RNA sequence: ACGUACGACCAUACCCAGUGGAAAGCACGGCAUCCCGUCCGCUCUGCCCUAGUUAAGCCACUGAGGGCCCGGUUAGUAGUUGGGUCGGUGACGACCAGCGAAUCCCGGGUGUUGUACGU
RNA sequence: GUCCUAAGGGGGGCUCAUGGAGAACAGAAAUCUCCAGUAGAACAAAAGGGUAAAAGUCCCCUUGAUUUUGAUUUUCAGUGU
C-alpha cells in the first residue's frame, strides 16, 4: 500500500484484538420475489449504519457453492450476509450467512410466510432513529436446546444482526425500542420476529410502567437448511482475545485505591 | 457513433432522486446523522436552515428510518405577527427567525400519565441539561457574514446549545483573530440595512425609492429599525406561539381538495388509450 | 523535581539524572495553580536549569512557558 | 408565446482569446493588450499536452484570454464589428446559437501603436442567452434548460441582422 | 428553582484593561454593568451579548459599579477620587461628578429604596482617606 | 398497574447486549384471529420489556452528566463468534533473530530521531530525507574533486550525483533483504 | 388533492419531445453600500419582494424509440450430485431421489410514501 | 542529467476522457465557447458492484521530520529517573 489512504483501509481491514462492528451485505439471487425484497429492505432499514447493499442479480446457490460469497466477503469486508432467493420449492427465502476469516462459518435458511408479512410502512407509528440499537427479547423454549440446533443458531445470528455497536454506557433515553423473537419447541415450529416501540407511564412507584406499540416489520419464519461450522474453525472463532487494559492477575500483588502497587506477605 | 444507445441506457446507474434534484448533499448528511463522538444511543437533533427568495425556513429535525421528523418549525413570514413586515430575508430577520425557533422548541419542551426514563432515573445531583442541536446549512456557502450563521446566532441566544465558533459572524477580523461586537450588534438589529437606506437616500434617490418603496409606503424610516427589531425580540421571547393569519385566500382542507381536483388532469384509462391507438392505426392506414 | 528529561551533554548524563546548567527537568507545578483549557489541573511541566548547582549548592530553574 | 419578454435574446458573455503559442515576453505583451482593451486582468492558459510539431510542452503557458460581461461586452463587440465592417459568414454561427470571429491586428479596434508591444490578432466569441440561464448555473437545484428556451442559429442570425444592421453571407 | 449554569453564554470584548467590577441590574439579567481599569464603565445587553453603553469621564480605574435598588441609576467609583451617577437607559451622566474624597474611592452603597426621603436618594462612598 | 412480571422461570439477562432471555414457553393461541394472536405476542413483548427496563434501572450504576443520565453497562457475556482470527506475533525476521541471539537492544526513540546538530553551521539538520546530511554537498557552490576520481569517473556523469548513487545502492540492498524476509515469512 | 422544507425506497423515478398549470408557494427576477468572492456580482455573498413573467426550472398529462420494474411460462425442464437401486463383469442405460437454471414466449406497469408548515 | 516551504492531514470549490458544432494565424494535432457526455479520465487496486457537489483535481490552513502519561500487554534490562 503506497497510498496513505489505502494503508488506512488495509489497517482497518486488519485483524484486531478489539474487532470492528460487523458489516452486513444485503444481496439477492437471479430470482427473488417482491416479498423477499421488502423483507430485505426492512432488515437493512433496521441495520443501515453497518450494512452495504448490492443491487444486481447474482447466480449464486449458497448451499451448492459459496466461493462467490467468500469473494464478496473479502472484497467488501462484510462478515454478515443476508441473501434473498425464491423458488417453487422455497417461495420466499432469506439465507443468513456468517463468515469467519472470509470463509463461510455457518449458514441458515429462513422461509418467510407471505400472508402474515407486514412491512414497517404498514404501521403508522414513530420509527426507530437511524443508528439506534434496540434491546432484544428472546422468548420461548426453542432456544434452550442442550444440543446445538437451528433455533440456537438463529438466536446467535439474530443477536449478531441486531447487536449494533458495543458500549460501556447508554443513555436512558436510548431504550425506546425492542426486537422480540418468539419460538417454542414442538409440525415445524414458527419463529416470529416483531418490533415494538416502548412507552413509559407513571405507576406510583419508582419503576415506570412499560407499554408497547407495534413498530414493524411483522415476520414469520420456518427454519430450513442449515450449514454447521467445522469444529476447529468454530474453536478459532469463539476464541476470546484479551485487551491490554485487562491486567494479568499476579499472586500477592495488587493495586490499592491510590494506585500504589501493594505486595502481600504471609 | 451514437453514445446514447441501448447498452448505455441499460448500464446507466441513476443517482439518488434528491441528488438529481440538487437538493441534498448525502456526503454531508451521512456525517451529520450517522457519525457520533459518543455511543450512548442518544437521539440527535439538527437545525435545518434553508433560504428562498422570499422566506427563511428553520426546522428542528430528527432522522428516523422511514423519513425525517420535524420537532419545530419557524418561518420568517411569521415575523409579521411580531411587527416585522419588510426585509423578511435579511440578516436581522434571520436572527429573529432563529430566536423564534429556539423559543418555540423551549416552550414545547416546557423549559421556558406518561413520563420519560430521564425523570424516572434522575438522581439527587442532577441538573437541567440544555437542548442540543447541530447546524445543517445544506448547499449554502459558509463564508463570513452569511445569514445561516445569523439564524444560528438567533437560536443560540434563544437558548439552544449549538456548538460553534465565531469566525464567521459579521465583524470578524481574520488577521487579528478578533470579533467586532459593534458590527455584530449592527447586523443583529439591521443597522446595515438602515445605513444603506441613508446612503441611497443621499446618493441615488430614484434607486432608493425603487429599492425601499415598501419601507417608505409603510413609513418605516432607517432610524427606527433597531427599535423595531428590539421590540420584535421582546415580543418573540414573551409569546413564541402567536398566531398569524395571512392575506392569502382561506378555505378548508376539503375545499382545497375539491379546488385542486377541479384542475387536475386525469390519467387516461386502458380503454381510452387503446381507442387512441386504434384511431392512430386507422389514420395511418388512411 | 519529577524527572530529568534531557541533559544537553550526554544521554548517559540524562540517564544518571545529572543536574547541570541547561538541563531540562520535569517539575511538579501543583502549587502554581495551572488549569488547562478543558479544566484539568496541570501538575507536571518542563523547566530549564539556569545555574551551576555544583558551584551554588542549589538548583535554580525557569519554567518553559 | 414567443412574444414573452423572458425569451428576449441578449449577450451572455464575450471572450477575447490570444493564442500566441509561446511563453514569455510575447505572451506578456498579449496579456497587456487584453488588459488595456478590457480593463481587467487576463487569464493565462496552460498547454494540455506536449506537441513537438507546435514546439509546446505540457503545463506551459501559451495563451491568454478575458471574459467580459455587461455593456462592456456590447461595446467591444461593436468595435469588432466595426473592424469586420458588419459582415459575417453563415459558418460563423454555431448550432447552439453562439457566434464569433477573428481579427488579425488589434490596432484597428482603436488602440494606439506602442512599439514595445507590437501587433496581435484576437479571437472574439460571443455567447447568447435568454433570461432564466441561472437554472443551469446555480449551485442548488441545477437543472437543464428546456428545449423551447434554447437559441437556434436562425434566431441568432436574425438577432444579429436586426441589432447591428450587419449582413451574413 | 435556579438551575446551575453549565456553559458559556457569551464572551464580549470591548474593555481595554482588566475588568474590576461587575453587577447585573436588579430588574433583570438583560442588563449588566462592568467597570474597568481603562477608566470606563460599560453597559452590556446580555440577551444578544452586545455592548449597549460606554460611560466615560473618569480619569482612573473604575473600582466599583453599583445599581440603584430601583434600577434607575448606576453609580461608579474610581481611583480618581470621584463618584459619578449615570442614567443606564441612555448612557448619560446625571448632573456632575461627586467631589470631596481626598484619596481613591473603593466601595459604594445605595440607601435602601424604602428609606429614601426628601425626594432624593442617598449614596455612601468609602474611601482610602 | 403492576411493574413486576411473575413467571414460573426467572428471566436471564445480558445487559451489555441489552438482551433479555425468557425461558418460559410462549403459549401462542391455536386460533385464526390475527388480533388475538398479536395481542398475546404484544403481551409477551410487554413483559420482556418491563423486566428488561427494571433490570437496567435497578442493577446498573446511574450517573447524571452533562451528556445525560447514563447507565454503566457490564461487558457482554453471550458468546458470539469473531469475524477474524485473533492477531498473532509475526515470524521473526533475520535481523530480529540475529539481535535476539546477540543481545542487541532496540534503539530508543530519542536515539533514532531524524535530527542532529551540525557544528560547522551551528544549526539543527536532518540526518536523512529531504535536505538530509546524507546528501551534503549536492547543492553546494564549490566541491573539491580528486583528479584520480575524476579520471576514473564515467563520461557524462558528475560528482553531484554520487551521494544519490550511494543512497540508491543502500536502498536497493535493504529492499532486497526485506523481500527475502517477506518470502520466508509467507512460506512459514 | 395541490405547494414548500427535510426525507425514505433510489430509473415504475432514467434519456428525447409536445401540451397545460386556479390559489398560494417555488422560481426566473431587480440592485452591488455593507459582509463576502471572482479574469468577469457568471457562480458565491449581501440588499429589494416592488415591478414584469409563467418563457424556462418545477408539477401534471400525452407521445415515440430505448431502458427499467413486476407476474406467469419455460420447468421442477436442461444441467449437477448420488450402483443411489435395478440390470450390466465393470464403464455405463433406465428408474428413483436431492439440488436446481437461463433463452424464447405471454400479460401488466412507467412512481409510491413519512414528518412539518401552508394553498 | 535536472527541481522542489517534504509528504501527510482537514476543509472548501469544481468536474473528467471523448465526440459534435463554432473562433485570425490555427492547418488530423496549440488555445477559447456551447451542447452531449456513468465515468469509458485520473487515482488506487487487481470486482463477479472502488471513487463524481469524490477517494479525482485545484485553492486555504497546518507542515511541529515521529508528542505526553500509564500502577496495564509482550519482550528485555549488572547504566532498574
Amino acid at each position: 500500500p503506497r497510498n496513505a489512504r489505502s494503508k488506512r483501509a488495509l489497517e482497518k481491514r486488519a485483524p484486531k484484538i478489539v474487532e470492528n462492528p460487523k458489516t452486513c451485505l444485503f444481496l439477492r439471487g437471479t430470482t427473488c420475489s417482491q416479498i423477499t425484497q421488502d423483507a430485505m429492505n426492512d432488515l437493512y432499514a433496521m441495520r443501515q449504519v453497518h450494512a452495504k447493499r448490492f443491487h444486481k442479480k447474482n447466480a449464486i446457490h449458497p448451499f451448492e457453492d459459496a466461493t462467490s460469497l467468500c469473494f464478496f466477503s473479502e472484497k467488501n469486508d462484510c462478515s454478515l450476509m443476508v441473501f434473498g432467493s425464491s423458488n417453487k420449492k422455497r417461495p420466499h427465502t432469506l439465507t443468513f450467512v456468517r463468515m469467519f476469516d472470509y470463509k463461510v462459518l455457518d449458514m441458515l435458511e429462513f422461509y418467510l410466510d407471505p400472508d402474515t408479512y407486514r412491512s414497517i410502512s404498514q404501521f403508522k407509528t414513530s420509527k426507530i432513529p437511524i443508528g439506534m440499537r434496540p434491546m432484544m427479547v428472546f422468548a420461548g423454549t426453542a432456544f434452550e436446546s442442550p444440543v446445538p440446533n437451528a433455533f440456537t443458531m438463529a438466536k446467535s445470528m439474530l443477536i449478531d444482526f441486531f447487536r449494533g455497536e458495543p458500549s460501556d454506557k447508554i443513555d436512558v433515553e436510548g431504550l425506546r425500542f425492542v426486537v422480540v423473537v418468539t419460538a417454542d419447541e414442538p409440525q415445524k415450529p414458527i419463529l416470529r420476529l416483531r418490533v415494538y416501540g416502548i412507552r413509559t407511564k407513571r405507576s406510583g412507584t419508582r419503576l415506570p410502567r412499560v407499554e408497547v406499540e407495534e413498530h414493524g416489520p411483522r415476520m414469520d419464519f420456518r427454519l430450513g437448511r442449515m450449514r454447521e461450522p467445522d469444529p476447529a474453525m468454530l474453536k478459532e472463532a469463539m476464541k476470546k482475545a484479551k485487551t491490554p487494559q485487562e491486567e494479568r492477575t499476579k499472586k500477592n500483588i495488587s493495586m490499592d485505591l491510590l494506585g500504589d502497587k501493594i505486595g502481600r506477605i504471609h | 457513433k451514437l453514445v446514447k444507445n441501448s447498452a448505455y441506457y441499460s448500464r446507466f446507474q441513476t443517482k439518488f432522486k434528491r441528488r438529481r434534484q440538487g437538493k441534498t448533499d448525502y456526503y454531508a448528511r451521512k456525517r451529520l446523522i450517522t457519525q457520533a463522538k459518543n455511543k450512548y444511543n442518544a437521539p440527535k437533533y439538527r437545525l435545518v436552515v434553508r433560504f428562498t427568495n422570499r422566506d427563511i425556513i428553520t426546522q428542528m429535525v430528527t432522522s428516523e428510518i422511514n423519513g425525517d421528523k420535524i420537532f419545530a418549525a419557524a418561518y420568517s413570514h411569521e415575523l409579521r405577527a411580531y411587527g416585522i413586515n419588510h426585509g423578511l430575508t435579511n440578516w436581522a430577520a434571520a436572527y429573529a427567525t432563529g430566536l423564534l425557533l429556539a423559543r418555540r422548541v423551549l416552550a414545547k419542551l416546557g423549559l421556558d400519565g406518561e413520563y420519560t426514563l430521564t425523570e424516572a432515573a434522575e438522581t439527587e445531583d442532577g441538573e437541567r441539561r440544555p437542548f442540543k442541536a447541530i447546524l445543517d446549512v445544506g448547499l449554502a456557502r459558509t463564508s463570513t457574514g452569511a445569514r445561516v450563521f445569523g439564524v444560528m446566532k438567533g437560536a443560540s441566544d434563544g437558548g439552544i446549545f449549538i456548538p460553534h465558533s465565531e469566525n464567521r459572524f459579521p465583524g470578524y477580523d481574520i488577521e487579528t483573530e478578533e470579533l467586532d461586537t459593534e458590527v455584530l450588534k449592527k447586523y443583529i438589529y439591521g443597522g446595515h440595512v438602515a445605513e444603506y437606506m441613508e446612503t441611497l437616500a443621499d446618493d441615488d434617490e430614484e434607486r432608493y425609492k425603487s429599492q425601499f418603496v415598501k419601507y417608505i409606503e409603510d413609513d418605516v424610516e432607517a432610524d427606527s429599525l433597531e427599535e423595531l427589531y428590539a421590540e420584535a425580540h421582546k415580543q418573540i421571547r414573551a409569546d413564541p406561539f402567536r398566531k398569524y393569519v395571512s392575506d392569502a385566500p382561506k378555505k378548508s382542507k376539503e375545499e382545497w381538495k375539491a379546488e385542486s381536483l377541479k384542475y387536475k388532469k386525469a390519467k387516461l384509462s386502458r380503454e381510452e388509450r387503446k381507442a387512441r391507438v386504434e384511431a392512430k392505426i386507422k389514420q395511418l392506414l388512411a | 523535581i519529577l524527572s530529568v528529561k534531557k541533559n544537553p551533554s550526554n544521554p548517559l548524563y540524562t540517564q544518571l539524572g545529572v543536574l547541570t546548567k541547561g538541563t531540562i527537568i520535569e517539575v511538579n507545578v501543583s502549587d502554581l495553580g495551572i488549569v488547562t483549557a478543558s479544566g484539568k489541573i496541570a501538575w507536571g511541566r518542563y523547566a530549564q536549569i539556569t545555574n551551576n548547582p555544583e558551584n551554588d549548592g542549589c538548583v535554580n530553574a525557569v519554567l518553559l512557558v | 408565446k414567443a412574444q414573452n419578454p423572458m425569451r428576449e435574446l441578449r449577450i451572455q458573455k464575450l471572450v477575447l482569446n490570444i493564442s500566441v503559442g509561446e511563453s514569455g515576453d510575447r505572451l506578456t505583451r498579449a496579456a497587456k493588450v487584453l488588459e488595456q482593451l478590457s480593463g481587467q486582468t487576463p487569464v493565462y492558459s496552460k498547454a494540455r499536452y506536449t506537441v513537438r510539431q507546435f514546439g509546446i510542452r505540457r503545463n506551459e503557458k501559451i495563451a491568454v484570454h478575458v471574459t467580459v460581461r455587461g455593456p462592456k461586452a456590447e461595446e467591444i463587440l461593436e468595435r469588432g464589428l466595426k473592424v469586420k465592417e458588419y459582415e459575417l459568414r453563415r459558418r460563423n454561427f454555431s448550432e447552439t446559437g453562439n457566434f464569433g470571429f477573428g481579427i488579425s491586428e488589434h490596432i484597428d479596434l482603436g488602440i494606439k501603436y506602442d512599439p514595445s508591444i507590437g501587433i496581435y490578432g484576437m479571437d472574439f466569441y460571443c455567447c447568447m442567452t435568454r433570461p432564466g440561464e441561472r437554472v443551469a448555473k446555480r449551485r442548488r437545484c441545477k437543472s437543464r434548460i428546456g428545449a423551447s428556451h434554447r437559441i437556434t442559429r436562425e434566431e441568432t442570425i436574425r438577432w444579429f441582422k436586426q441589432r447591428f444592421d450587419g449582413i451574413v453571407r | 428553582k435556579v438551575h446551575a449554569v453549565s456553559r458559556l453564554a457569551h464572551r464580549i470584548p470591548g474593555h481595554g484593561q482588566p475588568i474590576l467590577s461587575c453587577q447585573f441590574s436588579p430588574v433583570s439579567s438583560s442588563r449588566l454593568a462592568t467597570g474597568s481599569g481603562d477608566n470606563t464603565a460599560r453597559i452590556w445587553d446580555t440577551d444578544s451579548g452586545t455592548p449597549k453603553f460606554t460611560l466615560k469621564g473618569h480619569t482612573g480605574w473604575v473600582l466599583g459599579v453599583s445599581w440603584s435598588p430601583d434600577g434607575k441609576y448606576l453609580a461608579t467609583c474610581s481611583m480618581d477620587t470621584t463618584v459619578r451617577v449615570w442614567d443606564p437607559e441612555s448612557g448619560k451622566q446625571v448632573n456632575q461628578e461627586f467631589r470631596g474624597h481626598a484619596k481613591w474611592v473603593l466601595a459604594l452603597a445605595w440607601q435602601p429604596y424604602h428609606l429614601w426621603r426628601d425626594g432624593t436618594a442617598r449614596l455612601a462612598s468609602a474611601s482610602k482617606d | 398497574l403492576p411493574v413486576t412480571v411473575e413467571k414460573p422461570t426467572p428471566y436471564t439477562f445480558d445487559l451489555g447486549l441489552l438482551l433479555a432471555n425468557d425461558p418460559n414457553p410462549v403459549n401462542v393461541p391455536k386460533t385464526t384471529d390475527t388480533q388475538v394472536l398479536e395481542q398475546h405476542l404484544a403481551s409477551v413483548a410487554r413483559d420482556g420489556a418491563q423486566v428488561l427496563i427494571n433490570q437496567l434501572l435497578t442493577t446498573t450504576t446511574i450517573t447524571a452528566t452533562k451528556d445525560g443520565v447514563l447507565l454503566t453497562l457490564p461487558p457482554p457475556t453471550t458468546p458470539l463468534p469473531r469475524e477474524k482470527p485473533v492477531p498473532q506475533p509475526k515470524p521473526e525476521t533475520k535481523w530480529q533473530a540475529f539481535a535476539r541471539r546477540r543481545g542487541i537492544k532496540p534503539k530508543t526513540r530519542e536515539q533514532r530521531r531524524n535530527l542532529q546538530y551540525n557544528p560547522t553551521t551551528g544549526q539543527w539538520e536532518r540526518k536523512w530525507g529531504y535536505k538530509g546530511a546524507n546528501k551534503r554537498g549536492e547543492t553546494d557552490p564549490i566541491i573539491e574533486v580528486s583528479a584520480a576520481k575524476e579520471a576514473m569517473r564515467p563520461e557524462g556523469t558528475s560528482v553531484r550525483g554520487d551521494k544519490r548513487r550511494e543512497i540508491r545502492a543502500r536502498v536497493k540492498k535493504n529492499q532486497k533483504q526485506m523481500l527475502r524476509n517477506q518470502r520466508i515469512a509467507a512460506e512459514k
